[PDB]
């Protein structure tokens, strides 16, 4: 009952719809004047330190980067206030994720004082707005946890893995705004797979999501790319995270050279 | 912004705030507003972000939203009453079988469309459960609700008001799944049966205790792990499960099955919405008008 054998398939289906409608603008930052790709890596990899340092979900990251994404497809900002939408962003996403959210006062002092209380609050009420509430969207942790029951067996360094390979695609907004989040999963759970058993994408996830290895190949060259330059990367928040033994130690695995594909 | 409404009378209050009749002045709309620092609360939230998907004629819909800088009003479909104020009302009359069977059909319909869109609902309980006059009946507030993942990670512990509360959230369990809102909707097919509530507790302890002297304590044939589980305690007492018929004594042998189901121990086998729509009880179900 906690796989929800009755309403996997159901729940599947329908969080492939929603993918498609909380899907963000792929080329919104061209039509941003004040802001480009990196100052969005610069803001994820602090979200990330954020997440570490209050210990919140993986989910919840997730979230509020979909948040970020959506509200930047419609609403001009300058560089000096980006980092108040992903404040507000992270807010939200702790509301409807967490347990035990952070109070405001918290996320207030993380910026350093930049920002006031009451800057927070209004924003977060316009990022509400913006967005129409529409907050229960799909994440790639979400296609991850039902790829995983396709193990044969389990094992807990390709779940970490493939996990840490879908955080590096939240940095990047070129290319990875081009990619659904099913599908950075999917490369994500074979190249996690692939790197450390040999094995590949499986034929029981090909019924389950009509995915070949044919239509995952851009994603995953693009992915593969990735994983071999992540040392060199500016941004390095998530490597450091994932060398935690609560992730395995994953960060310290050496990509493959080639995949054959 | 809300120059068009106007209100009614107050019809019911919560945790959240508080609901009032009103009455759009253009279309003639009966509504029902409900009104609600640290900015927007995590249960408005929920409420609105998860009702967005969630059109179902079994579940009460949210017609607008009016976020003001003061006041945030969510304008929700009006229904005339609660079950429990229908199953007083119904005192020394009772209900109908073909009502009863009809009010759980419909319940079963609207609560495995919130599972098939990963939602658990979290307070099944007679006063979130609202009866028009054409014999419909509907699953409110959604505050204490949250949409989940596959498989389910762990949650907020002790949900579900007390009366309506699983076992596995009692004794503790890490992990709890969409069989917590089919124990809830058991205990009301038993008390839409009785008129009284099936386990009335006032302590977690005196709840598990209810429960053990009416479905037997549970071991490991019938409950794989439960000695394990953090709150299992081997000096519990050891009380004999009791023949079924006993239990809810006016209810056929369909009927008992169905129950029977609803309320196994082990979340694993209990029945599914989805599964519970087929079973033989509801052969020959309709849809009458309520009888008051
Ligand atoms: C608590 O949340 C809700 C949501 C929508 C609602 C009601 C309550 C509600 C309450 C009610 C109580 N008795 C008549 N109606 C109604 O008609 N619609």
């Amino acid at each position: 009952v906690n796989e929800v054998p009755d309403y996997h398939e159901d729940i599947h289906t329908y969080l492939r719809e929603m993918e498609v409608k909380c899907k963000p603008k792929v080329g919104y930052m061209k039509k941003q004047p004040d802001i480009t790709n990196s100052m969005r890596a610069i803001l994820v990899d602090w979200l990330v330190e954020v997440g570490e340092e209050y210990k919140l979900q993986n989910e919840t990251l997730h979230l509020a980067v979909n948040y970020i994404d959506r509200f930047l497809s419609s609403m001009s900002v300058l560089r000096g206030k980006l980092q108040l939408v992903g404040t507000a962003a992270m807010l939200l996403a702790s509301k409807f994720e967490e347990i035990y959210p952070p109070e405001v006062a918290e996320f207030v002092y993380i910026t350093d004082d930049t920002y006031t209380k009451k800057q927070v609050l209004r924003m977060e009420h316009l990022v509400l707005k913006v967005l129409a509430f529409d907050l229960a969207a799909p994440t790639i942790n979400q296609f991850l946890t039902q790829y995983f029951l396709h193990q044969q067996p389990a094992n807990c360094k390709v779940e970490s893995l493939a996990m840490f390979l879908g955080e590096l695609s939240l940095i990047d907004a070129d290319p990875y705004l081009k990619y659904l989040p099913s599908v950075i999963a999917a490369a994500a759970f074979h190249l996690a797979l692939y790197t450390v058993t040999g094995q590949s994408w499986p034929e029981s996830l090909v019924q389950k999501t009509g995915y070949t290895l044919e239509t995952l190949k851009p994603c995953l060259l693009d992915l593969h790319q990735t994983y071999l330059r992540a040392p060199q990367h500016a941004q390095q928040s998530i490597r450091e995270k994932y060398k935690n033994s609560k992730y395995h130690g994953v960060s310290l695995l050496n990509p493959p050279e080639t995949l054959n594909v | 912004s809300m120059e068009n409404f106007q209100k009614v009378e107050k019809i019911g209050e919560g945790t959240y705030g508080v609901v009032y009749k009103a009455r759009n002045k253009l279309t003639g709309e009966v509504v029902a507003l409900k009104k609600i620092t640290e900015g927007v609360p995590s249960t408005a939230i929920r409420e609105i972000s998860l009702l967005k998907e969630l059109n179902h004629p079994n579940i009460v819909k949210l017609l607008d939203v009016i976020h003001t800088e003061n006041k945030l009003y969510l304008v929700f479909e009006f229904l005339h009453q609660d079950l429990k104020k229908f199953m007083d009302a119904s005192a020394l009359t009772g209900i109908p079988l073909p009502l009863i069977k009809s009010y759980l059909f419909q319940l079963l319909q609207g609560l495995a469309f919130c599972h098939s869109h990963r939602v658990l609902h979290r307070d099944l309980k007679p006063q979130n459960l609202l009866i028009n006059t054409e014999g419909a009946i509907k699953l409110a507030d959604f505050g204490l609700a949250r949409a989940f993942g596959v498989p389910v990670r762990t949650y907020t512990h002790e949900v579900v008001t007390l009366w309506y509360r699983a076992p596995e959230i009692l004794l503790g369990c890490k992990y709890y799944s969409t069989a917590v809102d089919i124990w809830s909707l058991g205990c009301i097919f038993a008390e839409m049966v009785t008129r009284r509530a099936l386990f009335p507790g006032d302590s977690e302890i005196d709840q598990l205790f209810r429960i053990f002297r009416t479905l037997g304590t549970p071991d490991e044939v019938v409950w794989p792990g439960v000695t394990s589980m953090p709150d299992y305690k081997p000096s519990f007492p050891k009380w004999a499960r009791q023949d079924f018929s006993k239990v809810v004594p006016p209810l056929d042998e369909d009927g008992r099955s169905l129950l029977s189901q609803m309320l196994h121990y082990d979340p694993n086998k209990r029945i599914s919405a989805k599964a519970a729509l087929a079973h033989p009880f509801f052969q020959d179900v309709t849809k009458p008008v309520p009888h008051l």
